[PDB]
């Protein structure tokens, strides 16, 4: 299965030139950029692991491209994403996020159904990779 | 007699009828305060009536005046409570139409209550015999009064965080046909649409609890369809459950059920009324739910330029009550919408402050005192063949909804959903790379290029290629540039 | 005109 | 592919766009059933649009249709759920206006719910680009559906019994000025007016709870004024306490307080909304209170003949919800009102059955299935000098209200109240003896004769002798005789 | 290491301790707004402490500041949330006493809550080692904030009645 | 209740005092606890304000606490105001 | 006309 | 869930729902008003309602006197048993 989190997941994996252009678009707005990693893709897993501090006043995509290159050869198999933050009054939140690296294979998830009162069910979403191996060796 | 000797002989408080403009309701040299509420009215006087007298009549009958002199006024600080007409101007390119500005004291209104504000501004003035037509065009609500209202329960920023979705418009669809389906068939459509790639689906405004389908059945099957789709894609999904009902008690019963089964969102209709709406917005904040507002009935009074209330005013009132989403127009769809007026609506719902902009219908500068933003919704006869226009006119904070444009696909509902998502992703990417996607040639070619890697999209483009709705608009601007 | 911005401080 | 091989090739269910009139929404040979809901619309087509296509579009978009073909229709008994246009005719003396009749199946609506009925009839049709204007003129609500609603909580018959008052119109007045008075000064006016001879007084629609006067203070002083006046005259008296508020919880808190202190009646405003109104009418029946409805906001959509909703429809909906009183017009006052249209309104609210009457705007025959009667209220710039006209146009089941016409008397509030009661008593007596009181000469002489035994009345006649409001009406009839 | 390469080098957001008056908490050319909350404090500086630094310390520790630089400030509209000292005057007929005026943004407080207002104005400033004594003399509460509170239940007028 | 004996407990306050959103608040809690703190706390002046409503803060904080406890094998917590 | 009373039984 | 008083009936209905029963049953000897109350509860709580016709043959057996069962059928379909 293909994980559909992010804004461009219905398009093929993007090339390095493609990634650089999107970065160039965020810096022209004055946004701060950062890179994150994880091996637990549950949709309610809000905090991915941080790769260094956010690049606040960098004004050249080459600096961002370099950092992503390092993570790629340094981190274990899993997922990597690039985010952009806007600290303007009225926003003070993230304004863009897309995946930029995937594992060779993703088995996906399945549902568990606990029966409670009347006809009500309490659902739990479960990951095949997580349930099988500890962090660092899931993919 | 004692009564005869105690008669008031003052020129202003002696019994009898005098013009409203001599009663103290007209003041050209009035100085406006930062706590005052202001209103702009488009008035059409009856043959013979003086334009200034008409303005003074509207101000008096919407504040503290009646048709004849009353001495009881002397038991109060009368001058402080009277509303004041302070400017009157002819409408450009028109004879018999005039614009009128009116100021109201802060102490005239009850804190945090929309029923009270409207009781004064729109209570009885529209039925006065001395005017032939009347329309409320705009209002300036001061910072002090804004602080007595909650504002949106969730707000655009917190909502995108709840869905983990950033940097692109959200997507959705309505279940069709409008009426006739059972609860089990309803869940099947939801499962299919979400699985193909929609963020949300919704019940029609007229779906509540009927002989062909009772509400409890629909809510149960829908939660099974949502969980199935989320587990198959790895994304957070949802459907707008309709809690509209005949009595407040029944509304609350349906809201508490949806929360129990774990719904992230619910929807209400405008026909319910201001007080029911305010109660629902307070409940959503106290129970962590998103609140969607359908505007059923608005066009009975917001369509004609000569009489009624302009939608931009409704936008302000609903942002004050605290709804999270609201329908606001598509420009190219099958319902009414002038591009300049629509851009005005979107600004009123998303900005932190408004500056005067006549061509857009913005008459008053106004700050939102840190009230959260309300998300606009675009719906009504639109298709993936028009993606380039939607991105250019509606912006990035918006929910694009496709009912017939999804279920009407020849290869199934899942195929329809895929064609819509792909079209959007390709257009945004191209935009961010600096292309002229709005050009009548570049835009369609971009979609054609994407179509050569997605069969569903190719099929949809060929099917609705020559589909458009061109008709003269009813509500238009009065200024240019 | 531009007197609407000065007539409503 | 499996999807490509399983494509629908039926002429009616193949993908694509076809006219609404070929989708099954137009049927000139349709036979109406006694369980069907019917509607009459005045439509104005855009240049080029066929009159029959417009009618078919309104029927489809208000029932189960969308802009393109959907196969999901085959999972339902489609033919039974589709609304059907069955008659279209040009409006007399007009070009570009047409009348359209439409029938709806009983199973389309939720039992006992006004929000649901309106969601279908007025939801989105008024905003369609293909029409330039639209107006709902009338409706036929069947016996079967009427039986799912409560109807008036008290009703005219039970109410006259609660007051021990029979055989003459009731009398009342509004406290003035509209805003600014304290709770203690409010009670003083109530005491004075009732003591002079009024049956009831009322708070203004915009009086709720404000800095100059909090509600609990007003309710306490008013009950002291009512008991004082009743003990001094030997009659049952009362005042309409306003319970309008921003949230349902606050509404209930104010209703329970008024009942605790022993109020016989309370009042609500139309700006509150349908769902809040229905809840209040159920509470009044369960707690033995009379419920008065002020129609604040109605003229935003009920004033123009080309677009909106006619008041006679609002009359039917409110009688179904179960209010006990409703404002309905004066003809000779300062607010809009054509005599033929007004007579239609009064009949809709008081009769046990309606028969077709075009000159009065009655388009459908209809029985009320034993629902109780709603009492009409006449208010707005009227004076005792017009008594002969009021008796002739408004009838005997009505509340005549005099605000400025009572407080504006030079000799005090008690004097004003006396002049109004005497004028009425003399006119009814004369009528019952068989006189032509409506003649422009007999009527005034009758009042003059009575005045020679009552100084207050003499003073009032001389003061408002030449007072009238003559202006061309906006909402008029389309038939004569 | 990634952490070492991603260290902040900006003069204002590099790690370390700097005076409160250079952190943006002193602004003699500040323009007061009609929505701002204002406070007047009588301060007595410790021997050696500059009168202006003391005022800046009171403003920072009663708003959003701490004893050392934090980069997390860049995740917020920092300039809007900082309180600002804008005037300092010697107390007449006194040596070692000064009056200080301070302005606070409306969005810093919870509507209708006195516990919250006091938590900011009198929370910990009175125990600061750098001052020897301190007194809150007056405050200007704006119209906008007043409207979120009930005010007297009865009031003098209704009570006499 | 904490299974901690024979040494002072450790903690920290979230900074800056005011201005952060509920999601950014949870991020700091997750980070601090994961590095080895027993507890973190809201500032005395953090309650419910326009920049952050209380229900949002409480939800994100419990996600940060559970994540840190599962990654270290220790009982953790944060003082909710 | 009078066909409105016969068209709606 | 048949019992001697309405309060005891409700106590047994709420227990069965808590443990997750898809269905419950009642007897005709309970009476029309108790039956109507139970049918309203089942709709509001998503349970199936079975009706046993204990006592019907005391008046529905002979052709010369009593009530024919087809009438009882209509009344019970109106009350709302499943
Ligand atoms: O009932 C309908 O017609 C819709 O579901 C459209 O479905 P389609 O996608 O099939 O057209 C929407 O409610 C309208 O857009 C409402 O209008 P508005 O947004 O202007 O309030
Ligand atoms: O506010 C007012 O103007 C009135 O109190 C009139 O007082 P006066 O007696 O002093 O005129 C009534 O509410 C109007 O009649 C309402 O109009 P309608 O009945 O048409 O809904």
């Amino acid at each position: 299965m293909r994980l559909t989190q992010g804004c461009f997941s219905f398009l093929p994996d993007l090339t390095d030139q493609q990634i650089e252009k999107q970065i160039a678009y965020c810096i022209t707005k004055g946004w701060a950029m950062n890179v994150e990693w994880t091996d637990d893709p549950h949709p309610r897993n809000s905090y991915w692991e941080l790769w260094g501090l956010p690049l606040f006043d960098v004004k050249d995509p080459a600096s961002v491209m370099f950092e992503l290159r390092e993570a790629r050869k340094s981190c274990a198999a899993g997922y990597i994403r690039i985010n952009a933050f806007n600290a303007a009054y009225g926003t003070e939140s993230c304004v863009m996020s897309f995946i930029v690296n995937r594992p060779s294979n993703e088995p996906g998830f399945y549902l568990e159904r606990q029966e409670l009162e009347g006809r009500r069910i309490a659902y739990t979403t479960k990951s095949y990779s997580v349930q099988a191996n500890p962090e660092g060796g899931r993919y | 007699s004692v009564s005869e000797r105690t008669r008031i002989k003052s020129d202003r408080y002696e019994s009898g009828v005098i013009p409203y403009a001599k009663m103290g309701y007209w003041d050209a040299a009035y100085a406006v305060k930062n706590t005052d509420v202001l209103a702009l009215f488009r008035i059409t006087p009856q043959p013979g009536v003086d334009p200034v007298e008409a303005a003074a009549a509207v101000a008096g009958e919407s504040s503290t005046a009646t048709w004849t002199v009353v001495w009881t006024d002397l038991l109060t600080a009368c001058d402080r409570y009277r509303a004041k007409a302070y400017r009157v101007d002819p409408v450009p390119n028109t004879t018999d139409q005039y614009f009128a500005f009116i100021a109201y004291e802060c102490d005239l209104f009850e804190e945090g209550s929309l029923a009270n504000l409207t009781a004064s501004i729109i209570g009885n003035v529209f039925g006065f015999k001395a005017v032939s037509a009347l329309r409320l065009e705009d209002m300036r609500i001061p910072h002090s009064y804004l602080k007595t209202f909650q504002g949106p329960a969730t707000g655009v920023i917190v909502e995108r965080e709840r869905l983990n979705k950033y940097g692109i418009p959200l997507l959705g669809a309505t279940v069709k046909p409008k009426l006739g389906l059972s609860g089990k068939n309803y869940g099947r459509v939801v499962y299919e649409g979400l699985k193909g790639g929609l963020d949300f689906l919704k019940d029609d405004e007229n779906i509540n609890s009927q002989p062909f389908m009772r509400w409890r059945e629909r809510f149960l099957y829908c939660m099974e369809g949502i969980n199935r789709a989320s587990a198959a894609t790895g994304e957070t999904k949802g459907s707008y459950l309709n809690i509209t009902a005949g009595t407040m008690e029944e509304v609350y019963k349906r809201a508490e059920y949806a929360k129990t089964v774990g719904s992230i969102v619910v929807m209400i209709d405008l026909v319910m009324g201001y007080t029911a709406i305010q109660s629902a917005a307070i409940w959503a904040r106290d129970n962590d739910l998103i609140l969607h507002l359908h505007r059923a009935g608005n066009s009975t009074y917001a369509r004609q330029k000569n009489h009624g209330i302009n939608f931009r005013v409704i936008c302000k009132w609903m942002r004050m009550c605290g709804v999270d989403h609201i329908h606001a127009g598509t420009v190219v769809g099958k319902l009414e919408g002038d591009p300049l007026m629509i851009k005005g609506f979107y600004d009123t719902l998303l900005l932190t402050h408004l500056n005067v902009n006549l061509p857009y219908g913005i008459f008053f500068e106004m700050t939102w005192a840190s009230l959260r933003k309300c998300m606009p919704v675009a719906s009504g006869g639109i298709h993936c063949g028009q993606m380039h226009q939607l991105v250019h006119y509606l912006g990035d904070d918006v929910v694009l909804q496709f009912g017939g444009g999804t279920i009407g696909h020849p290869d199934g509902i899942q195929a329809g959903a895929t064609a819509n998502r792909v079209a959007l992703e390709a257009m945004i990417l191209a935009r961010n790379e600096g292309a002229d996607y709005f050009n009548s040639d570049i835009g369609p070619q971009i979609l054609r290029n994407a179509a050569k890697t997605c069969g569903p999209l190719q099929t949809a483009l060929d099917l609705w290629k020559d589909i458009s709705f061109n008709y003269t608009s009813t509500d238009t601007s009065d200024f240019s540039v | 005109a531009a007197e609407w911005g000065s007539m409503n401080q």
